[PDB]
């Protein structure tokens, strides 16, 4: 109300108001799922046309071999944030021959989007990030808000309506974690996640966006008729 | 941890004022009587010790300050801002002057200085003006001796006499009817401690008055021997004994 | 290759009673070949003088920034600067430049307006004064100026006869230096009047 | 009025409402404890399980700082993690300067100065975390527990976040009912029944006990975490307790 | 942060008026008046002092007229420590000059050179313009004897005979009443005085109020002469006019 | 109304900011007495630990600066670290530049001026303490000097701060009318701590047990801090006559 | 220059000769080269007596402010903060410290810092040009845990024989003694001394 | 150069010569090589004469400044101090050796300096290229608990030492005298043992002497 002027403010309650808005941002964007098993870890993005001449915008940013995210909102935003990322990851690489941790590259995330908010001047990131990866202790799943918390899952959803993907993956829970050595059933998993979601429109094939890390696959990104098969 | 305050705090408003100016002035105002009376063999700055506590011992605080050997200062208003000043006026005393030069700065030049260093205080980013209006007194070989006030503002006036401070419309007239062209030191000191009787409630002795003079050379108070050209401080701040003595024949 | 021996010449004054001289040759060379006859190495800020001899591309930019200060000195103090302030500003900006100094012998010649007391100094290209009784040189035959300056000099010589003396010092001198000559400049400083007078002398 | 939209702006009390804005963020934050003990102390901490898709023992809310302290805190945590970050860059200076690893009263003004920074300038905002730490330097045992303020003390038991009032009562029983000391192990099962019982305040998720301790007998004066067998003894100890 | 105190002084208003520039003006229009008229054969200054007090020094005052070179000097209305900063800006601005060319500072460069100085206070920076108009009496070797004025806003032009301070639109009339284009130093000396006997808030146009000045080819043998005048001299040259 | 919220004056010329940071100065609801003897300046402080939970070793508004200056601080303890560490920086750079020791006076002028800074220029804010500093001055000898958010100090022959110094002040007052002498005429240190005691104690009403108070004693080349048992030693003998 | 610092059972002692040659002048024959960072950690310098001095002072300084906020420092501490400088600036300086100590956790404690930077901790050591000569008569006689007694006449006939031998060192012998009992400084002259 | 100083039953005292040389030749023959810092510190300037009386001036500037602000007597060890540790800082490059005496409210103190920044204490000292020559007098003839007129004339005679057997050194003797609980008492040509003789012959010339090609009247004053 009179305390959300600024990200430096603190409200009477103890809220900080601008990056509350910035959280708003991500609810207003189209929906993505994340969601692993101990081999796999996939990513599933909804992705918003502006009209029917428009293409669809992109939600699924590579950030190594090994790494990758899925955005919901401001994408400017994610597009900084994960080439952040691809710079930690490539300074691990060339600095330690060392591909770097999916929990680690969490916290420095957590801190920069900190930064943001604690300075006068700046302003939050206005994105949701939800980070895939394989790395050591194998297969990884983050949820990043700009708020600074991230946090490892087995599952999620950000975005709009992301609460219907978010209940039945936590339904599925038991089931899709050990779909190990299978790629395609831990996608279909994420894709009727994903239809969760959807209201009026549905599934088509330059509409869906999937993206996928394993123990012997790359981080890699499908669309198009890439992504056919799992209509 | 930035400075942010790139901007003046002290602006004119539609009427032509420049608020801050003003209410420094206020303070002044509400600041103790201090005054200044030039002679013709001498300049006499004096001020009440208005002392904060009786535990206090006042003979700490100096209200009257030595800039040069041959250049004294006083103040009405706030004092923290008076101490700064001061230091910042040896200092630049020495910088822009001395270490150019080899002689210390003449009184205009180095209140020419201090009226700088007011200014900028009164345009430049993140600072409000000096709440002080300061009573310079000093002696120099081509101009000879001389007193000025500086105010707030940078401005600054040479004064036969005046007054600045809680009491001061009244001391100035007392001033004027008082002063003539033809003073000696000792009249000008004890016309000063006549005017500063007037402003003074309370105790009025040498232990509650600081009185010094810019007068003749002081070659007792050099502290070596050696040298003819240097003869000595003309700057001599007055004992308690000294103001007392002087009170009797009041 | 040595700075204050390129372009030659030499700056000498002297003290007398009531009165001071400076004196310069006018030669400015390019090491052998003589260049001009008519560089004057004496220039005045009021009624205070100030030779330099050295690096003549320094002699006037010093000419220049003493002008410069000088004309701000009376515009602020609202009076002329003296010998001895100015002494001390000319030691001031030289060694301001401790370490990238200006290859000069300045001399600094004047009568003092308040006491009405003859005053000269020299400097080394650095700032350290040295301020005399009888006589400053400088310049390339510094040497031959202080073997004539030591013999003919005598103190309280009238300004008529210090003319001669300061003269034959400055001529005799030039005359057994290779960078020096060319012309001559005398001037005679009293309270408030100053002659000036340029010497013949041997044009080689 | 106005007093409280800027940081650093006394009112007419003499508060920093900005500050005491940053405790209401804090008290809104997980139960977080600390617990001195004889040759050690031993932190814990409550975080709730907002979805049964949260990893269980992942999200690690204690954190270390050079090799031999700990540090937890309630409130946003990563204010927290900011801290922390600073803490280690203050810790390495030191030793590298030093030789010796910071002591523990050297590291909690380390802290403590920087915290109090953020009050001081309106173009930051200031910690929005209780900081409960310490460890085990060559002068024995310490407990610290820092407020947004940049205030500071040292503790015998500590606690703050949401469960507070309850944890601080159990901690004070704690300290009546042994004069002469804790046991490292006592202190570790303590700690998790003081975390259970502060709960009770965040009753409606359930949630996840986490524990740590520095101890000259049992760490070798390190911080380590509390994992496997001597956990799972700590949290039957806390369930048996709350029964 | 600290946006919440910045009175922003570099602003247009919606009439497209620089507020701070309006407000340093009504400052000025406050201020002791100057008056600068120019005859064919020299410049005069005169303005008055606002502090009338029996005890204020006046043979080492200056509050109006400052030197600037030894072939310019400026009338100030405004705030005194303001102008001063401006001084010794323009002074050194003429010695860099001096130093580059070997030639004295023609009048019109040193005055833009000040304006520009001022206009950029009031386009950037966000700090308050200086409260301080100027009267720029001069001579070069160009255009002869030049009178301009600058103001807050670092607009400058040229004049025959202007006034700056207070009552200067009374000022004005008169002065445009009585001037005319062959006049002479002492003539336009006389016209000076006779203004502000008129337009001065005092009772009486007294010695002890005035700062006067006259800058004249009439020095030995064609060179120029700054004449600041001294307290002694101003009461002559009131006794002389008539005035007193 | 903004003239309230930084370092500005206001129409009445007051900056009060400066004043309410006088106001944070008893926030902490402590009172503070120095006093000097002949050899000695001694200090004062009431210790309050209202929570259990706290180690009271670590509970303390007195700061040694360096060996011969102490400093005790009447407010928040942030600030009085902030002012305690920075204090402790300038009396270690002091001695480094100028090869001597750093006088009890020349730090509080110092201090007083990083204050008065605060008051001027409007991005830092004042702190909300008052420093007493003492020390056993080699040239001076006992001194005691006193800083404040405005900037401003000054000496004292003996000084009392926190919410009822006027109670102490007018006190002390009393004693220093009759005795007619700048100090407390006393040769051992530990006799001057007993009378500071003593008179805050008729000052105030109040009782105290060793764990109500704090001390500190400025001797030659060197300020130290007296334990709980030492002022125990002392507590016992004011009740002994 | 000859300096030695030896522990012994009851702490430490630094001995030093005293004289300081600008070539083959001796500029001051009775210089103080034991010089004191804190109550009871001092060094023995050697090198250029600019750089060692400009060093001591800082680390005195560093210590003083170490003492202010985390009480008494060690004598590691002193002798990492030695290291610190002299490593970080080896190519300005010409600076060989010999820092002992006496800690009451502790004992006695030397470290020598030799050119380079490096450190180590020794039970004894000597430096300085004079050291060469007595590195077979130092080895061949030191023992642990000896006596006040014994290290002072070990230090003694030890630089005597540096004295003896090299140039640039000569005057005095001077000692300071670090224990519980405190700090006491030793002299002894060349006619005691030389005859040994 | 020649400089010494040495120490004194209740004080400390300073000589130096007064010849100031330039390569080969004599530039000055008075020079004053004992500087002022304060009423009570002094200081004797050998190496580089430049360098030697900035430096000086500088810190005696800053201890002024220093004196006001403590409104303390300066102390010995804060001139000493502050010229090391500028001395230091330029690595010799300012070729200042100097011998730093005075008073205080400690004591009477006496300090060498040199160009690189290490400092001496000492009861007598001397630098300059005369330093040997005036060493061997001082080691000669040193004792404790000199008399002032003892310790004058064994500093005036180091100098001497200097001034004879040195190239370096020369003409006069200056001698300053700082005594405790008195003013500092500074003595220039305290001795003067090198007055030229009387010249032979006067070489005043008959006035027309000199040719002169041609005359004018410089304009000095304003307008
Ligand atoms: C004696 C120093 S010595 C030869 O090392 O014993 C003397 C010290 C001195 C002289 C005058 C003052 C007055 N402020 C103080 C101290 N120093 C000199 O005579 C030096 C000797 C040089 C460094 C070898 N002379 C100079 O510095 C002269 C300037 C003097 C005449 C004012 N300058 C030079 O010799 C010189 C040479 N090349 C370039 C620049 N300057
Ligand atoms: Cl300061
Ligand atoms: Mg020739
Ligand atoms: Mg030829």
């Amino acid at each position: 109300n009179n305390y959300d002027g600024d990200t430096v403010t603190f409200s009477p309650t103890g809220r900080l108001f601008q990056v509350e808005y910035a959280l708003e941002a991500i609810k207003q964007g189209s929906v993505t799922v994340g969601l692993r098993s101990n081999t796999h870890a996939v990513l599933v993005a909804l992705k918003r046309n502006a009209d029917e001449l428009s293409s669809y915008q992109k939600k699924i940013i590579k950030c190594d071999e090994h790494m990758g995210l899925s955005l919901a909102g401001l994408a400017p935003d994610a597009r900084v944030l994960s080439n952040y990322l691809r710079q930690q990851c490539n300074y691990s690489s060339l600095v330690f021959n060392r591909k770097l941790a999916v929990e680690r590259a969490g916290h420095l995330l957590c801190d920069k989007a900190q930064k943001n908010t604690q300075s006068y001047g700046g302003r939050p990131y206005g994105v949701g990030l939800l980070i895939i990866g394989y790395d050591k202790s194998g297969a990884h799943l983050l949820e990043f808000q700009p708020s600074g918390n991230v946090t490892e899952l087995y599952g999620t959803a950000i975005g709009a309506r992301s609460q219907g993907a978010k209940t039945y993956l936590e339904r599925t829970l038991d089931t899709f974690i050990k779909i190990d050595g299978n790629p395609d059933e831990l996608i279909k998993a994420g894709v009727e996640a994903i239809s969760q979601s959807l209201r009026d429109e549905s599934l088509t094939v330059d509409n869906l966006s999937i993206a996928i890390v394993g123990k012997d696959t790359p981080f890699t990104i499908y669309d198009g008729e890439a992504v056919a098969k799992y209509i | 941890m930035t400075d942010r305050y790139s901007f003046s705090l002290t602006t004119f408003s539609p009427s032509g004022k420049l608020g801050q100016i003003d209410y420094a002035l206020t303070a002044v105002k509400q600041g103790v009587t201090s005054l200044g009376i030039k002679a013709t063999n001498g300049v006499v700055i004096a001020t009440e010790k208005k002392s904060s506590s009786p535990l206090a011992m006042s003979e700490t605080l100096s209200k009257v300050s030595l800039l040069t050997p041959d250049i004294g200062a006083v103040y009405s208003g706030m004092g923290p801002d008076y101490r700064v000043l001061v230091d910042k006026s040896r200092k630049v005393a020495h910088t822009s002057y001395k270490r150019i030069y080899g002689e210390y700065p003449p009184t205009k030049l180095l209140v020419s200085e201090v009226a700088k260093i007011m200014q900028e205080a009164t345009q430049s980013g993140g600072v409000r003006p000096f709440g002080v209006s300061l009573l310079i007194a000093g002696h120099d070989e081509f101009n000879g001796f001389s007193l000025y006030q500086v105010d707030p503002s940078g401005s600054y006036f040479p004064w036969k006499a005046t007054a600045i401070g809680k009491g001061s419309v009244a001391a100035k007239t007392f001033l004027e009817k008082r002063w003539n062209d033809e003073l000696e030191l000792e009249d000008a000191i004890h016309i000063a401690l006549l005017t500063l009787k007037e402003s003074v409630e309370g105790e009025f002795n040498g232990d509650t008055i600081e009185l010094a003079i810019i007068g003749d050379e002081n070659p007792d108070l050099l502290g070596y021997t050696g040298i003819p050209t240097d003869k000595g401080p003309r700057f001599r701040k007055l004992t308690s004994q000294e103001i007392n003595d002087r009170l009797e024949a009041l | 290759s040595d700075p204050s021996s390129i372009n030659g010449g030499i700056v000498v004054a002297m003290t007398g009673k009531d009165c001071v001289a400076i004196a310069c040759d006018l030669r400015l060379g390019s090491q052998s070949l003589g260049v001009s006859n008519k560089f004057e190495k004496i220039f005045h800020y009021g009624h205070v003088f100030l030779g330099i001899t050295g690096l003549a591309t320094d002699v006037t930019t010093l000419n220049e920034m003493f002008r410069y200060k000088t004309n701000l000195y009376k515009l602020k103090e609202e009076r002329a600067i003296e010998p001895e302030t100015f002494t001390q500003l000319v030691s001031s900006s030289l060694y301001e430049r401790r370490f990238g100094p200006y290859f000069v012998g300045p001399v600094v010649a004047g009568i003092n307006s308040k006491s009405g007391k003859p005053f000269i100094a020299g400097f080394d290209l650095i700032g350290c004064i040295d301020e005399a009784k009888d006589f400053i040189v400088s310049g390339t035959a510094s040497d031959q100026l202080f073997g004539m300056c030591e013999s003919l000099y005598e103190p309280n010589l009238e300004p008529e006869d210090l003319f001669e003396t300061i003269s034959q010092a400055l001529l005799n001198a030039a005359d057994r230096d290779a960078l020096s000559g060319w012309g001559a400049v005398v001037y005679i400083i009293k309270k408030d009047e100053v002659v000036k007078r340029y010497l013949k002398m041997r044009q080689d | 009025t106005g007093y409280d939209l800027s940081n650093s702006v006394f009112s007419p009390d003499g508060r920093n409402f900005q500050v005491e804005y940053a405790v209401k963020a804090v008290e809104n934050g997980t139960t977080s404890i600390g617990i001195k003990c004889n040759d050690g102390v031993v932190f814990a901490v409550e975080k709730l399980i907002t979805s049964k898709l949260l990893v269980p023992q992942k999200n690690v809310k204690i954190q270390v700082v050079d090799r031999h302290i700990g540090c937890v805190y309630s409130g946003l945590i990563p204010d927290g993690r900011h801290l922390v970050n600073r803490g280690r860059e203050e810790a390495a200076s030191f030793k590298k300067l030093y030789k010796t690893p910071i002591p523990i009263p050297a590291f909690a003004d380390r802290l403590g100065q920087y915290v109090q920074a953020h009050t001081l300038y309106n173009s930051v905002r200031p910690f929005g975390v209780s900081t409960i730490f310490g460890g085990v330097d060559k002068n024995g045992a310490h407990l610290y527990m820092l407020e947004p303020s940049g205030s500071y003390w040292g503790y015998k038991g500590a606690a703050t976040g949401k469960g507070r009032q309850s944890a601080k009562a159990e901690l004070e029983k704690l300290v009546d009912h042994h004069p002469e000391g804790l046991s490292a192990r006592e202190a570790v099962k303590q700690a998790a029944k003081i975390i259970y019982l502060a709960h009770e305040d965040n009753k409606e998720k359930d949630f996840e006990l986490e524990i740590s301790w520095c101890s000259l007998s049992e760490t070798n004066g390190l911080h380590k975490f509390v994992k496997g067998d001597l956990l799972q003894e700590a949290i039957d100890f806390a369930q048996k307790e709350i029964n | 942060g600290s946006r919440r105190y910045d009175s922003r002084t570099t602003i247009f208003s919606p009439e497209g008026r620089l507020y701070q520039v309006e407000y340093a003006l009504e400052s000025i229009s406050h201020a002791g008046t100057a008056i600068g008229i120019m005859a064919s054969d020299g410049i005069v200054l005169a303005a008055e002092r606002k502090v009338t007090s029996t005890l204020l020094e006046q043979d080492t005052s200056t509050e109006k007229l400052y030197k600037l070179n030894d072939k310019i000097a400026v009338a100030v209305a405004g705030l005194t420590a303001d102008a001063e900063i401006l001084i010794n800006t323009a002074r050194i601005h003429a010695q860099n000059y001096l130093k580059t060319y070997n030639e004295d500072i023609p009048v019109e460069i040193l005055v833009r050179r000040l304006s520009d100085i001022k206009q950029g206070y009031t386009q950037h920076g966000g700090l308050r313009p200086f409260g301080v108009s100027f009267i720029y009496a001069g001579y070069d070797d160009r255009y002869g004897y030049q009178l301009y004025t600058s103001n807050p806003s670092g607009n400058y032009t040229g004049w025959k005979a202007i006034s700056v301070g207070a009552n200067t639109s009374a000022a004005q009339t008169l002065l445009q009443m009585d001037y005319k284009d062959d006049m002479k130093v002492d003539d336009a000396i006389e016209l000076a005085l006779k203004t502000l006997s008129k337009t001065t808030d005092s009772s009486a146009l007294t010695y002890d109020r005035l700062e006067f000045a006259t800058i004249r080819k009439g020095a030995n043998d064609g060179e120029v002469y700054q004449k600041i005048f001294k307290p002694q001299e101003i009461k002559d040259i009131l006794v002389k006019t008539g005035i007193t | 109304g903004y003239d309230r919220h930084i370092t500005i004056f206001s129409p009445e010329g007051r900056l009060y900011q400066v004043e309410y940071a006088f106001k944070a100065t008893n926030q902490t609801n402590i009172n503070s007495l120095a006093v000097r003897g002949k050899d000695c300046t001694v200090v004062i402080s009431q210790k309050k630990v209202p929570d259990k939970l706290l180690d009271p070793t670590t509970v303390s508004y007195i700061f040694c600066i360096s060996r011969t200056i102490g400093m005790v601080v009447n407010g928040p303890i942030p600030d009085a670290r902030n002012a305690a560490l920075r204090a402790k920086a300038e009396a270690a750079e002091f001695r480094y530049k100028y090869g001597y020791d750093m006088p009890c006076d020349v730090l509080a002028k110092r201090m007083a001026n990083l204050s008065q800074i605060y008051t001027q220029r409007a991005y830092m804010r004042p702190l909300g303490v008052i420093l007493t500093f003492v020390s056993v001055d080699e040239e001076l000898g006992p001194s005691i000097y006193k800083t404040d958010p405005a900037g401003y100090y000054v000496g004292y022959k003996a000084t009392a701060t926190g919410p009822k110094q006027q109670e102490i002040t007018t006190n002390l007052e009393n004693h220093f009318k009759k005795s007619k002498i700048d100090h407390i005429n006393e040769e051992s240190w530990e006799k001057v701590v007993e009378f500071a005691i003593t008179h805050m104690i008729d000052a105030l009403g109040t009782e105290f047990s060793k764990n109500d108070l704090e001390v500190g004693v400025a001797t030659k080349d060197k300020f130290f801090t007296l334990s709980a048992e030492n002022i125990e030693e002392r507590l016992v003998a004011i009740a002994e006559q | 220059t000859s300096i030695m610092a030896v522990t012994f059972k009851d702490g430490v002692i630094l001995g030093a000769d005293s004289r300081t040659t600008t070539g083959a002048y001796i500029a001051n024959r009775v210089t103080d080269k034991l010089t004191r960072v804190h109550d009871k950690i001092w060094c023995c310098r050697s090198g250029s007596a600019a750089d060692t001095q400009a060093i001591a002072d800082i680390v005195q300084y560093h210590l003083e402010l170490y003492t202010s906020q985390y009480g008494t420092p060690s004598t590691e501490t002193a002798a990492s903060v030695f290291k610190e400088l002299c490593y970080e600036n080896k190519d300005n300086l010409t600076a060989g410290i010999i820092v002992a100590g006496y800690d009451d956790k502790n004992k006695g404690e030397v470290y020598t810092i030799p050119l380079g930077g490096s450190v180590h901790k020794l039970p004894y050591a000597i430096a300085g040009s004079g050291s060469t000569f007595i590195y077979g008569y130092c080895d061949k006689n030191f023992r642990e845990n000896m006596s006040k007694e014994e290290t002072v006449d070990f230090i003694k006939h030890s630089l005597s024989q540096a004295i003896k031998w090299d140039g640039s060192s000569g005057g005095v012998i001077r000692m300071v003694v670090l224990t519980a009992a405190g700090v006491e400084r030793l002299i002894f002259y060349p006619d005691e001394y030389e005859q040994l | 150069t020649t400089i010494a100083g040495l120490v004194f039953q209740d004080g400390v005292i300073l000589g130096a010569d007064t010849r100031a040389t330039n390569d080969s030749v004599v530039a000055d023959k008075s020079c004053e090589k004992i500087h002022f810092i304060a009423p009570k510190i002094y200081c004797c300037g050998a190496g580089v004469a430049a360098d030697a009386e900035a430096v000086t001036q500088l810190i005696g500037s800053n201890i002024e400044l220093h004196s006001l602000y403590t409104s303390r007597e300066p102390r010995v060890v804060s001139a000493l101090q502050m010229l090391k540790q500028h001395l230091f800082k330029y690595q010799g490059h300012i070729g200042a050796y100097l011998i730093v005496a005075g008073v205080d409210p400690t004591g009477s103190h006496l300090f060498s300096i040199h160009a690189h920044g290490s400092t001496d204490v000492g009861y007598y000292l001397s630098l300059g290229s005369g330093s040997l020559a005036a060493m061997a007098v001082l080691e000669s003839h040193w004792k404790q608990d000199l008399t002032k007129e003892e310790a004058i004339k064994l500093a005036s005679d180091a100098i001497q030492a200097g001034i004879w057997n040195d190239l370096g050194s020369g003409s006069n003797v200056d001698v300053c005298v700082m005594e405790i609980g008195k003013d500092a008492e500074y003595l220039r040509n305290y001795l003067t043992p090198n007055v030229r003789e009387e010249k032979q012959k006067s070489y005043k010339f008959p006035r027309g002497t000199t040719a002169v090609l041609k005359e004018s009247i410089v304009n000095i004053c304003d307008i």
